[PDB]
């Protein structure tokens, strides 16, 4: 079935760049898909980052970009630090009517 | 006597963009007029996809078209309180976002399509081209040297539309002198191939070739002077991008809700242009209408900028031929209405309500771009320093008769004699030049 | 434009609840909905969620939920509805409200959150 | 030496409809020009009676007026939902029903009355009439012969109205350039004959009378030539029913209000036109101003279809004398406006309101009727089936000098040659032909 | 060989409304033709301070203005229900009562400003006119022997404004025939001299001066014939006052509330027309073009009355060249809206609006002064009681050639011959008469 | 478009009555009203009506009843009223609304009726 | 006075046709006093048939039809059937104050 | 275009009180009102201000009381209200409306006026 | 300071002419001052009778004149009457922002 795949954690040093995935289970990651990624620190709602794989909303740091790297979604984080240790979540609109999100990566800043 | 015989293509089914020739034969005594039909096939533009809420594209002329998100101004990240966009159609007829082969953009054709057709013509007698001319002379012939009762024909043969009159009701007016009358309002509209349209049908044009002897019927060189296979007319045709332009087919609809007293509502529209693509237009039915007799004092100069035939130029299919400045003034009419709901406090109405056009209303105005202008000679310094004004409209009006008409852009000049020209400008850019040496 | 959500408590199995979702916009009326679930220690998982005023309005749902949940609209109040029947010991989770910057839902941002309500079924 | 003397009617009072003789006598040694001065009276129609809601009564030209019952469409059998009629006046005016004398129908002319009244004029010398013609070769002389510098006194002695220009006040605009301006705008008016009014004061013609003889002043005959008792001249009057006719002076008027979100108003409007009685119109001060001096190669054809002038065309005083296929373009300019009567929600405006217009803008569209003529001889084919713009266009724009005007008209074809005229047509119907051969 | 040599003023620095004196000198074997070349320096209107409401101050043409006070009809005397009243500028923006310096009224030109200017030209050697004209046979000369085909260069050579044609958006049409299609709307648009501005640029004007060696180039009389220090050309020019003129700055906003079922809003406006004062116009680069060559049967007659050029008359500027009796024709367009808030009762709306413009739209309507002209002689009557319309329209379009254009004015008539003007009016008031003896 | 008549009932001789008409259709603003009656074994008789919106309203009554009667509207409630004085022991009968399509009630239809109330004097 | 007068009542064959006739007392019916006729089933309100001489409402027929002849106005059923049994009233638009009716005419379909 | 006063009676000094305007014109909502006082044997003496609807609405004050004393309209009832805090023994007066028939109160006419309340400070 | 003189008490023979007068204390009234008479019969409220220096009221009889003589401001009452013994103020707008009104003039009328 069409199911979204991540990794299940990462690890990043301080002021470091850190790219993190996400995937179809058989089928390929296109610009219509309109991926979008979201943060979830702990205790509060989840927060938007990137939508549309480039552009990011008002009060959103520009460090964070978004790309479609060969047939996955990339998101990469340059210079990372404390506050960026939390959860991130990919969202795929595969179809008009489906949105399944992803497993949540757990990113670690050392 | 005299009857129009008919001359086939010597290359073989010509295309927009490649060279074209016909071949002179000697059927009469003497040849007078020559005529090139065509018949331009039809024209239609590809289905295109709405787009979505947010997204931003780049689109023609390095212009970026975007729709934007809700309660955002018209670049998508300055905050506007209350603004939502829906789309719709030029006529207001409205489309679902995301709908694929939704839309087509509308195409209409360049302004006299029959003079930028033949891009350069030459009368070659094995080679050692006796004459050669350009689509800039035709534009100073016809600006020049045509009465202007017989605009109506010539604006019928190089497919240029006509406006059509029409009248209202009767309407009741109230007379002043220092009593009331019944009186009507007249319109015009326009119907021709230069109004966007979904389809735009076969084009029929007749282009006349203008040589040195087919002025007058007594001065046609005869078709015996000249050895027999030695004659024959090439034409550079123009290219399709050069002919049809598109309009868009889709808008972007902006409402907005001002809270207050009155609370007010307003509707504005933005155009959604993404090029598509045109298919091939085929010329059919070329042929040369030949007829068969059976047995310095002027020049017009035009200084047109480079910027009116340049193809970043949005504009270039409209002022491809016209010589001066162009601007560009737009009104933008609206319907009005205040509404009270009550009878308590009634200083300040209680609503308001101003609804846009889809479209605007666009008016052309060209400016002049020269100063001085001093034609100056080898022997002596002629024409000196004068005014723009003096060479455009004064000299044709008093010189020249009945033949020559007083022309109407400020940037086209006549001269009088019984080779330098220089102006000073306060425009900036690359202008080109264009002569026209007439003896009468 | 912020959102506060409501109606959410203990459930009884085999209960039918109610939750409601009011929302200060200043476009709350031409604004796509959405309902989000999210289970303890899972990832997110979309319920459904109804377009906004300008074309045809119309409700999506999932496959899981199909014919137990429904979504309504009340634009004069400002105010969202999910109603739910017939809830089984699996769904204890916390559920927000998504409002869109954005007519139609399909393919959509979903920029807002509000803070959830945890409904737990036990 | 030049004196414009008078001569009075032969036959005693003339009539609209019947034969009408002029008697020259030899007062000069030459005469030049022949111009018929009448003056046509006073017109208005009678008064009638409004109807009843739910009345159908049988109109003009086998059209069925109908004044429809509450929430019923325009048909009176097909229900709508809140639809309600009431009666009103061109000008918005209300009318009660059932009113005794309530209202009368408007009188205008024909387009160029002052041709249609001489349907046929005949020189005769005690019989053997030298030359006659009609209604149809004084349309192609104008079309053609007319050199439009002086078309403002034409139109001016054939009673046709002219259009009048005004202003507006100034106005703010917004000039772009790849800034604020004061511009006004320009509207057109008309108030002459042809614009539908309560009454028509008298009107004052000038017909010229054409004879192969009278273009030339060194070319007109003598008075002597002949014998004096033989000079003829003999008019047949068109009828009154050709000349002036009416407009409707009583509108319905439909307001639908349909319920929902947003809540709509909309307001139409339809004629209710049964035809009166027009009085009686006298000619007086007729009068023929006789000049006292004291001491082939063009043809120019028309095809007319028999719509044109047959008393079942509702439009046949407009288009008497157009060559073509004539259809009407509608446009119904309409005053729309929204309002929202409160800040919870706002996505969709409360209420509407959209309002029309009593009566629509018409434009008549002339298109062509023939794709091939071909005018043969016994000796050769001559002109062989070429297309309807080579001769309708391009011949008169190339030959004729500026004697000839480009016509406008694409049934108006000019063909020269230093008689069997048939032609290919897409066109069902009776085609009805005019002829002109000249010398120039 | 010809050029143009320049003649600089003999009196030094002329000004507007004061004798000015060129002094011709022999440089070629010939002179031909004359043109002077004035430039118009700029204009504006001097600061005003707003009203208090319920104030009336004495205007223009003893003319009273006033600012009603609320409550009252437009003479602040007469009980109105809910009127109230404020300022606005021409285009809407309000203005505060009391303010000092707060607005500027604005000024604009008179029509053919470039014929006005020369009110008398006089040629002397050594006193003995040979020639005199003043700006009335200049009138005469453009309505009658200007082509037509040559008026634009005209018009910008007096500083008369030209329109400017642009269009709408692609616009939806449904056709009859006894369909849909896409058609286009038209509009037109000025922006000269005569358009109402803040600011007025400088004008250039070219006025060629009309001797009658001047007609033909074979006619031109040579500079030797008379002793070189004799030759002068005097010309008085016209003052200020004559010129320029003014246009409101403050309108007045009467908005009513009128209560009942349906309830109405309607808003009205009206001028506050107080004169100020323009500065000094100052001519610069007066100069004389003279061209230096290297080697009875017509008469224009114009009935005027005096109303036309009178400082009484309001509309001067406008009126000071028609040959007739101008009345005017006044339209106010209205935006009109119905709204209903309910579905309980909805045969009437709930509420109404209609919303006027500042200002109205124009036509001046020329009218005939004369019924009967005779222009008799000591010998024989010669013209007698012939009818107006016979001078001014049919001797104009038979008689001339391509020469004669045919007029726009009634007033404006031509007789024949191979001096007593007498006429009968309905029209009382002083008329004044114009000649103009030309053979041709 | 339908109507329904209330307020009839037994009327002692020398009293004053009033009858209402209630009306559910879309147009009942602009359509004319009229009351008739029908005595037990005889033919109709027409008593009073009144005109539309949409020009000036006014009441028109019969000969035998003018000056007793009293017809009068109400568009907001979609009613029509009837108010009668001094009854006399002859007017036992029943009485109808009829609702036509049109404005003005000269020369009216008189399409649609209620069932009627049964209004006995005695 | 100008009162409404008819056939107390009328017979009729199955299938058959049959004319009503409705009058004033001295003047003479045209088509301005708009003859209206209606039908009342017993314990029913009236149901109008034709209006202004000649028009159906929707829901009535095509075998019911009016005509003025000579000064008379006329109602005609071709083809009758068991259910017209019922009584039929004309009203007439005298001036544009007065509607008087008719006595009423019992159709009897044997 | 009359007015009607209200709010005015014994006042112990040192405390506050509020005076009611009721006007019942048809342009009361476009008319400046202003507050005029008569202390007994002298003569008028101007007090405050507001401006009418139409432009920027603003408050004027005299020297003698800006501080200390408040306008404030109220269109939608009518009414104009004046607020007096820190009333002192020399207050004693008789207070009047006076409705201009005009937007702006700078350089007015005061046509209208109240009967006038009367307003004791001991 | 700027403050209104006016006269403490004027008398008048019954249908005689009499002119009250109002000035400033140091300035000179021009016609940019607006000045305004009133009159106060005792126990009524003030009664406007000039506004503008020129323009009267609807409802004021034309034997009130008001002008501007030399640097203050008169009010002409020509054939005086028995009801004109009242009170006259004049109200002068200085600046913008005030209006101070007169000491108040007692007519006597003998």
């Amino acid at each position: 079935l069409q199911t979204v795949i991540q990794e299940p954690a990462m690890s990043v040093s301080l002021g470091g760049t850190v790219t993190l995935t996400c995937a179809f289970s058989s089928g390929s990651v296109t610009s219509s898909n309109y991926p979008g990624w979201f943060q979830q620190t702990p205790g509060q709602p989840p927060r938007l980052l990137i939508y549309q794989t480039n552009s990011r909303p008002t009060g959103v740091p520009s460090r964070f970009s978004g790309a479609i790297s060969g047939n996955r979604a990339a998101l990469t984080i340059t210079g990372a630090q404390a506050e960026d240790e939390a959860d991130y979540f990919c969202g795929l609109w595969k179809s008009g009517t489906d949105l399944p999100f992803g497993g949540g990566t757990h990113l670690t800043v050392l | 006597g005299f009857e129009y015989n008919k001359v086939r293509p010597h290359t073989g089914t010509p295309t927009l963009g490649n060279k074209l020739t016909f071949g002179i034969p000697q059927y009469g005594d003497f040849f007078h007029d020559m005529v090139g039909h065509h018949i331009l096939g039809a024209c239609h533009s590809s289905w295109q996809d709405a787009p979505i809420q947010g997204t931003s594209q780049m689109g023609a002329h390095g212009q970026l078209q975007t729709f934007p998100r809700n309660g955002y101004d018209w670049d998508n990240q300055t905050p506007l309180e209350g603004a939502v966009y829906t789309l719709v159609d030029p006529f207001g007829r409205p489309i679902v976002p995301g709908t694929k082969n939704a839309y087509r953009n509308l195409v209409y054709y360049c302004e006299y399509p029959g003079e930028r057709l033949y891009e350069n013509v030459r009368f070659d007698v094995n080679g050692n081209s006796l004459d050669e001319y350009s689509s800039d002379v035709t534009t100073l012939v016809r600006k020049f040297c045509i009465p202007g009762d017989k605009m109506t024909g010539y604006k019928h043969l190089v497919g240029q539309e006509v406006s059509v009159e029409g009248t209202s009701g009767p309407l009741l007016c109230n007379i002043h002198d220092l009593y009331l009358d019944i009186r009507r309002n007249v319109h015009y509209s326009c119907n021709g191939p230069q109004t966007p349209k979904y389809y735009q049908p076969p084009l029929a044009l007749w282009i006349k070739l203008r040589f040195w002897f087919n002025e007058n019927v007594n001065l046609a060189i005869p078709s015996v002077s000249i050895p027999f296979g030695e004659r024959f007319i090439t034409i550079k045709l123009a290219s399709q991008k050069d002919l049809v332009n598109e309009f868009p087919g889709l808008f972007v609809r902006q409402s907005r809700f001002i809270a207050g007293r009155p609370s007010r509502r307003n509707i504005r529209f933005k155009p959604w242009f993404i090029p598509g693509v045109i298919n091939e237009i085929s010329l059919t039915n070329n042929e040369l209408y030949i007829n068969n007799l059976f047995v310095i004092e002027y020049m017009f100069i035009g200084l047109k900028p480079t910027w009116n035939i340049s193809d970043q130029n949005p504009h270039q299919h409209r002022d491809w031929h016209k010589f001066g400045h162009v601007v560009n003034a737009i009104m933008q009419p609206t319907h009005h209405a205040e509404i009270s709901f009550q009878d308590r406090d009634t200083a300040l109405p209680d609503a308001c309500s101003s609804i846009s056009d889809i479209s605007p209303v666009t008016y052309p105005i060209t400016l002049p771009i020269i100063k001085n202008i001093s034609v100056t000679a080898h022997g002596i310094n002629l024409i000196d320093k004068f005014p723009s004004k003096f060479c455009s409209s004064y000299i044709p009006f008093h010189y020249g008769g009945n033949a020559i008409k007083t022309p109407d852009d400020p940037g086209a000049m006549m001269i009088t004699f019984a080779f330098y020209i220089s102006w000073d400008t306060d425009y900036v850019g690359s202008i080109t030049t264009a002569d026209l040496v007439v003896s009468a | 434009e912020k959102l506060v959500e409501s109606g959410g408590g203990l459930v009884k199995p085999g209960g039918s609840l109610k939750l409601s979702c009011v929302g200060s916009g200043s476009t709350f009326s031409s604004d796509a909905v959405s309902w989000v679930r999210q289970a303890p220690g899972k990832g997110l998982e979309w319920l459904a969620g109804i377009d906004g005023d300008g074309y045809g309005v119309s409700t999506y749902y999932a496959d899981s939920v199909k014919g137990r949940f429904t979504i309504s609209r009340d634009n004069s109040q400002k105010t969202a509805y999910l109603q739910m029947n017939s809830l089984r010991t699996d769904d204890t989770a916390r559920y927000y409200c998504a409002e869109c910057p954005m007519v139609l839902l399909a393919k959509c941002s979903m920029e807002f959150w509000g803070p959830g309500v945890e409904v737990v079924v036990s």
